């Protein structure tokens, strides 16, 4: 399913734990790279506790494969993403995503 | 440097693709040799060398094109005044030059020698702004064939096909990309009459030569070095009496049927990428080529499968060309380099506001649209469409728009001055729409309500400064808007507020300053876009009720001063500005009501101690009102002396000037203007009408009241049409507040019920009726007079109730003898008539109970 | 002929009043218009024209068509004629409240689609209930027609009309528009701000084996909200023109099919703008520690880029070997980088002549912005170009001979 | 141009000659003298009346010459120029009034 690919190493250590207040920058574009988001576009960092399960399954799994300070592309599978639903008018059904994840800090 | 370089005036109409000079749409001279061209070359004195500053001049009216050489005359005289002429320059191969236009600080021998003497106008006297020049790329890009393309001559008919062949025996190399590419079985076929390179082409193609084949593959290693040999082979497709057939079936892997029959896949297979079914064709004179398992016409679009070949209007057949204007890109790069180490440096960020058309991928900057007027206009309509889809409230949809637009891109819309104006108006309106619209809805009606808390802070408000709307004392409520900033896993779109208000205020300083110092760029290409979108943004954000007081003061200093109002204005701009002044009037009125209620609360205990020092008590308050004919009453008098009333008068003093000089054409402008005029005069009476909507409230309860208020902002937002459940939620929450018991008077002071009734109006053209009528019934229950206020609509409610809503009529009638009297017999006629309709019953018991 | 004449006469009879008129007189003539509209409306001339639109659409060119050649015009006018009836009275649209599915049915005819679009525009602009009726269906066909037919300003105006009635907004249609346009990010003009690409090359060209190195000196990965790219690689002369406006896909390098490139992180080479995912000896950014090294080969394709001389796999194949090839470094914003044409930090076996040694004719070393229309001198922004561009090719001499007196003269001259 | 000056006044005397050329039938006889066998160059002196650095500020005026343009309307009708009224500027107003009346001679062309 999800097939995360590292961009740059961070600490190379601490993988995310349940309940950590993960804090990141990132950007999101489609399988074909059509841009749809960036936290930098707000400049304000995206923030999310992980194990809070608020995110798509491939994000909760994909961040877990990363470590503190680490940067990585995340090519989340649709089943782990919005999938057959798609993102209502945003992401078409069964569409894999691509994320330039940039974890600022696990908390 | 010295060398040939045609220079002089020309026309917008000119084709860049053609070599400059010989064409009708030019008037220019050589450097080398020194002669000139219009329709052909003419002799022309003194060729220039390097360091020979030129200068080129035109008279319109009298029609002349006097080129200067270091201010010396040595031409293209008696020209027709047509399009309105471009200044123009054009380099040869490797010759070098430096055009410079305007800025009298930069003015030199070119200008002082001749310019401001005879009387002439360098371009930056026109403008604060640097000019955006244009130039050809060497790179071809397809453009759809104009009728008579040099004389290549497209035609269409639909078995799918189209005819071809220039009627002229014209020389060379059509490069016919088809207009619509592909994404990842399908018959294609091409027929040719009297050699050709049939195939498929990538979007990035840009080769215009007689040469072929000429344009690559890739094979990965595994750093062992092993062989991850698979990698790439697609960078395209080609080939080499009677006609012939050649298809191009694909999804997936490529096919090539020479003469309609297979000749192996010389190139094949791909990941998931676009391919134009382009063909390159050297003409074989008259009648050259023709075109057309599901059809391509199906795969290309929505109707897949929808197999039979539906030939389409987009199926244009453009030739790739060569030379097209593509904007100078004023701001560009800040590189710097070195050697003996060969370090190079750039550092400074800066950005194009780019777009592309996916069907023909291109890095097409939005500024480029300014000449690409058609596609420009289309984009402006896309903006109106997003403005429509954002749809007043309807926030849920708006996040999807947030996916498609970016906050920063709007901020850049705040940034750019060179952006053509309609688009600018579209983007600032997007900023109004995606975000601010929920705010103005949330605080418009609530601006009308003028409620106040009895906080001790409200006891401290006063009226006079030790006037102006600059104070942030505000009080009241107007419940805060809840933003919902848009995460993309897994109900009110947001902005960085403080920045945007800062960007916007700055935008106004930088707006008014230009015309205050006077110029004619004019920013948007029109004054209307130089203000209206901006003043819209400001007046709207101001309605949103942000702006710290100092910034609103910045607006006032920007206007009064005590100036935007100094300025002569276009009608529309005057409209928005009138909306702005209107906000000031509403704000000042809020100040007035606020001070007066604040005095009420200040005077309460002073009166109640007097009540008890030794309903009908409200009549005793009317005895307090009998003070008109007890030193505290003298304090009341003095407060009238305060209440009786530069701002209101400046509105008079200038709006009347507008209505004078301008001739205020187009209504609504007029309407709002004289609405201002009337509301400035006798603000006391505007207050008089305003008061009933105002209602003082106990501070301890205010929190809950605030919540109750948002419920209105739920339903009044829901007044405009799933959603019925949202409504039941809202009205249910309106039941839930204890305040609705505690302060019925504010509730009826609000339209509230009629608003609910208004929903009933819309509902009555179905389950929502239940919540509505329950609400209205209990609303009748809560107090006596309120039962009257609801009593007023019985003709409506009765006539509507053919069927529960009628129970509301009942509750409106139940208690009061007065109300019992109050109904006219006609309403009873309606009841008994419905009972007459009970000839075919059990609604009859209902109506009879109403009679009961 | 009588039909065409009657059509034009009707369309003319119903001509909407011009806006240039004084407001009052225009309002009166407008009432006359509403009135006349109703007056053909109760008479069923409407539905008569509907029947015409039906029966004329029965075929598409039958009857001896050359006598019927006027048809492409005929049926056209009627749609317009229909439009003419619609723009005023709401009752017209009310009669189309049932017939709208038929209107969409005739929408696909293509033959007079723009005017049909005027019909539907004129319908939708008025009565709201008709807007309520339209479903999760016909609109999809509308947008599909927009896919079918260029970029009419008009079509989005329809959708803009579908979004909102008169003040009330029919949300289902709106979300419907959303689902049916926005996810594709195709037929609509998608857009985003993009940082300028900028590229520079050291001195002058090549065209055996040849090699150079480039230390990164200073790169910020996410200065500006867009990521900072820093591609590096070889490119042929006339097939890479990094104009400031960008390359095909939101700007970039590797954008040339006539180009070869590598850099940044995760390795992954670019060609055709397209990236392809090369492995690295521990994948890493072009952070300053890292040093790109490039050894292009004559004839032999692949450019084995290397991380401080650590291999980055086999790469390129099957070159467009035409004309001089040159080193390039694309980058943007907060970039500062060192060239190392030769101060090499690594020394490949490759058999390369160092690029420092490339300066053989009279080519003084100096980095240049590639081709380029502009030079930002302190005097001001230069406008320049087009400029100009190997294994020398002398003309033949031997096929000639010296005659007796002149051969003797050239011998006495020879001494 | 750098002087903006008496050299222009020396040209101004030539401008008075231009008024003389504007003044009879014998002026046509100069063409009769040409039968056996101009003023526009002196117009630069009129520009000097607008003045050095103030001339650079003149584009910002849209400098003093605009007031002289008022005299040009009077030129069609020259002590009378004084009635419109820095007395030197009135002299500059007169030469402009003359050049404007000379400009009326340009209407013949």
């Amino acid at each position: 399913g999800v097939q995360v690919e590292t961009i740059s190493p961070g600490d190379g250590r601490t993988f995310p734990k349940r309940g950590q207040t993960c804090v990141v920058h990132y950007t999101g574009m489609l399988e074909d790279g059509k841009k749809f988001d960036s936290s930098r576009d707000r400049n304000k960092p995206f923030k999310f506790m992980l194990g809070k399960q608020e995110v798509i399954r491939g994000w909760e799994e994909g961040v877990a494969q990363m470590s503190v300070g680490q940067r990585a592309k995340l090519t989340i599978s649709p089943d782990y993403a919005y999938g057959a639903t798609g993102h209502p008018g945003i992401i078409p059904p069964h569409a894999t995503l691509v994320f330039d994840v940039e974890l600022l800090k696990l908390e | 440097t010295t060398g040939e370089m045609r220079v002089g005036w020309a026309r917008p109409e000119l084709r860049p693709d053609v070599e400059l000079g010989a064409d009708e749409l030019a008037y220019v001279f050589n450097g080398h040799r020194g002669q000139r061209w219009h329709l052909g070359s003419e002799p022309f004195g003194r060729p220039w060398q390097s360091g020979d500053v030129v200068g080129c001049m035109i008279d319109l009216t009298e029609n002349t094109i006097i080129f200067t050489l270091n201010g010396e005359v040595l031409a293209f005289r008696e020209i027709e005044i047509g399009d309105g002429f471009l200044p123009v320059c054009s380099l040869g191969p490797g010759q070098v030059g430096h055009l410079n236009l305007g800025q009298d600080v930069s003015s030199l021998r070119f200008f002082a020698i001749c310019g401001l003497q005879e009387g002439f106008e360098p371009f930056a006297i026109n403008m604060q702004r640097p000019v955006t020049t244009w130039f050809s790329k060497s790179l071809p890009q397809f453009e759809p064939v104009p009728p008579e393309h040099p004389h290549y001559e497209v035609a269409r008919m639909d078995l799918a096909h189209r005819t071809w062949g220039s009627q002229n025996s014209l020389v060379e190399m059509l490069f016919l990309r088809l207009s619509l590419p592909v994404q990842f079985t399908y018959y294609y076929s091409v027929r040719v009459f009297a050699c050709v390179w049939v195939g498929w082409v990538t979007p990035d193609y840009h080769q215009h030569d007689m040469n072929f084949d000429l344009s690559v593959t890739v094979t990965m290693g595994d750093e062992q070095g092993n062989v991850h040999s698979s990698l790439k082979c697609s960078n395209y497709m080609v080939w080499g009496s009677h006609t012939d057939l050649v298809i191009g079936c694909l999804v997936g892997l490529m096919t090539f049927t020479a003469n309609g029959k297979e000749s192996n896949t010389f190139f094949q297979v791909e990941p998931n990428t676009k391919l134009f079914p382009a063909v390159f064709v050297l003409p074989t004179h008259q009648n050259v080529i023709q075109f057309e398992a599901a059809m391509f016409l199906s795969e290309r679009k929505n109707p897949a499968p929808q197999c039979p070949p539906r030939l389409e209007v987009q199926m244009l057949m453009p030739v790739s060309w060569s030379r097209m204007p593509n904007h100078f890109l004023q701001v560009e790069t800040r590189r710097a380099g070195e050697r003996l180490g060969w370090a190079v440096q750039c550092q400074d960020p800066l950005t194009m506001m780019a777009l592309h058309i996916p069907e023909e991928n291109r890095c097409m900057d939005i500024l480029e649209l300014s000449e690409r007027l058609d596609l420009q206009r289309f984009h402006s309509h896309t903006l109106r469409l997003y403005r429509a889809v954002c749809a007043l409230g309807n926030n849920r949809v708006a996040h999807a728009l947030c996916s498609h637009v970016d906050q920063a891109q709007l901020l850049h819309a705040l940034e750019d001055a060179h952006l053509p104006g309609p688009l600018r108006a579209g983007y600032y309106d997007l900023l109004i729409s995606i975000h601010l619209e929920s705010a103005c809805r949330s605080r418009r009606s609530m601006l009308s309500e003028y409620i106040v808390p009895l906080t001790p802070e409200t006891r401290a408000i006063t009226l006079f400064p030790p006037g102006l709307p600059g104070v942030g004392v505000t009080t009241s409520l107007r419940p805060p808007h809840h933003f919902s900033p848009p995460c993309f896993v897994a109900l009110s779109p947001a902005i960085p507020l403080e920045a945007l208000r800062d960007k916007a205020l700055r935008m106004l300083g930088e707006a008014v300053r230009d015309g205050g110092q006077h110029a004619r760029d004019p920013v948007g290409g029109s004054v209307e876009f130089q203000f209206v979108p901006v003043l819209k943004l400001v007046s709207t954000l101001l309605v949103m009720g942000i702006f710290g007081d100092e910034d609103v003061k910045q607006i006032l200093k920007m206007i009064e001063p005590e100036g935007l109002l100094q300025m002569k204005l276009p009608e529309s701009v005057k409209l928005q500005m009138c909306n702005l002044l209107e906000y000031f009037c509403d704000q000042e009125l809020q100040h007035r009501v606020e001070s007066l209620a604040a005095f009420a609360e200040r005077y309460v205990d002073k009166l109640q101690a007097n009540q008890r020092s030794r309903d009908f008590h409200q009549d005793l308050l009317a005895h307090c009102g009998i003070q008109l004919e007890t030193s505290l009453s003298s304090r009341l008098r003095s407060l009238l002396e305060t209440v009786r009333l530069s701002l209101q008068e400046l509105v008079s003093h200038m709006v009347v000037r507008w209505a004078q000089e301008d001739y205020v054409q187009s209504p609504e402008l007029v309407r709002a203007m004289f609405s201002l005029l009337h509301r400035q005069y006798d603000g006391l009476g505007e207050l008089l009408r305003a008061l009933p909507r105002a209602y003082t409230i106990s501070p301890s309860s205010v929190e809950d009241t605030m919540s109750l208020l948002e419920c209105l902002g739920q339903i009044r937002s829901l007044l405009i049409v799933q959603e019925e459940n949202l409504m039941i939620q809202s009205i249910g929450n309106i039941m839930n507040n204890k305040v609705f018991y505690q302060h019925p008077n504010l509730m009826r002071a609000l339209g509230m019920h009629e608003t609910v009734m208004e929903v009933m109006v819309n509902v009555l053209g179905p389950k929502m009726v239940t919540s509505c009528c329950r609400f209205l019934c209990y609303f009748c229950r809560i107090s006596r007079q309120n039962q009257r206020s609801m009593f007023d609509h019985l003709s409506y409610l009765l006539e509507n109730s053919g069927i529960t809503p009628l129970d509301v009529a009942a509750a409106s009638v139940i208690d009061n003898n007065e109300l019992a009297l109050a109904l006219q017999e006609q309403d009873l006629e309606k009841v008994v008539s419905y009972l007459a309709g009970c000839g075919l019953p059990c609604g009859g018991e209902r109506y009879l109970d109403f009679l009961r | 002929e009588a039909v065409i004449l009657s059509l034009q006469d009707l369309i003319g009879y119903f001509e909407p009043p011009s806006e240039e008129l004084q407001h009052e007189e225009k309002q009166s003539k407008l009432r006359s218009l509403r009135n006349r509209q109703s007056l053909f409306q109760e008479e069923g001339m409407l539905s008569l024209v509907l029947n015409c639109i039906d029966r004329l659409n029965v075929y598409t060119t039958y009857a001896g068509e050359e006598a019927a050649e006027s048809w492409k015009e005929i049926v056209n006018l009627l749609y317009e004629l229909l439009a003419s009836l619609i723009r005023g009275n709401r009752a017209n649209c009310a009669l189309f409240s049932t017939n709208l599915d038929w209107v969409v049915s005739k929408l696909d005819r293509l033959e007079a689609s723009s005017g049909i679009l005027e019909v539907l525009y004129c319908v939708l602009i008025e009565s709201p209930e008709v807007l309520n009726i339209i479903q999760e269906n016909h609109i999809k066909s509308i947008i599909s027609l927009l896919d079918k037919h260029g970029r009419n300003h008009k079509v989005l105006d329809v959708l803009c009309s579908l979004c909102v009635c008169n003040g009330v907004a029919v949300r289902s249609n709106q979300d419907l528009i959303t689902e049916n346009l926005l996810p594709g990010r195709e037929l609509l003009l998608q857009t985003n701000l993009i940082n300028y690409v900028t590229s520079i090359r050291p001195n002058i060209f090549v065209g055996g084996k040849w090699y150079f190195e480039v230390m990164v000196d200073e790169v910020v990965p996410f200065l500006t909200a867009q990521a900072t790219h820093l591609r590096v690689g070889w490119a042929l002369t006339e097939g890479y023109s990094p104009y400031p406006g960008g390359g095909e896909g939101w700007g970039g390098n590797g954008v040339g099919d006539d180009l070869y490139s590598y850099g940044f992180d995760g390795l992954h080479l670019w060609t055709g703008h397209v990236a392809r995912p090369v492995t690295s000896p521990g994948q890493h950014l072009l952070a300053p520690e890292d040093v790109v090294s490039c050894c292009l080969d004559l004839s032999v394709p692949s450019i084995s880029f290397r991380i401080n001389g650590c291999p980055v796999q086999g790469v390129f194949e099957a070159f467009n070997l035409d004309g001089l090839f040159f080193p390039v470094v694309s980058f943007s914003a907060g970039v500062k980088v060192r060239f190392l044409l030769g101060e090499f930090k690594f020394l490949p076996p490759p058999g390369y002549a160092p690029c420092h040694e490339a300066v053989l004719p009279r080519e003084r070393l100096r980095l240049e912005p590639i081709k380029e229309y502009r030079r930002e001198g302190p005097r001001g922004p230069h406008l320049v170009g087009p400029s100009r561009c190997f294994v020398p090719c002398p003309v033949d001499t031997v096929q000639i001979v010296l005659p007796p007196h002149l051969e003797r003269i050239r011998e006495k001259l020879a001494e | 141009e750098e002087l903006f000056m008496v050299g222009e006044i020396f040209i101004y005397w030539s401008k008075s000659h231009n008024f003389k050329r504007e003044e009879n039938f014998v002026v046509q006889n100069e063409i009769n003298n040409m039968s056996f066998l101009m003023a526009k160059a002196g117009d630069a002196q009129s520009g000097g009346s607008d003045q050095t650095k103030k001339k650079r500020r003149g584009d910002r005026y849209s400098t003093l010459k605009k007031m002289l343009p008022i005299g040009l309307n009077m030129c069609a009708p020259k002590t009378r120029y004084a009635l419109k009224d820095v007395r030197e500027f009135l002299q500059n107003n007169l030469h402009l009034q003359g050049k404007v009346e000379g400009s009326p001679s340009l209407r013949w062309q």
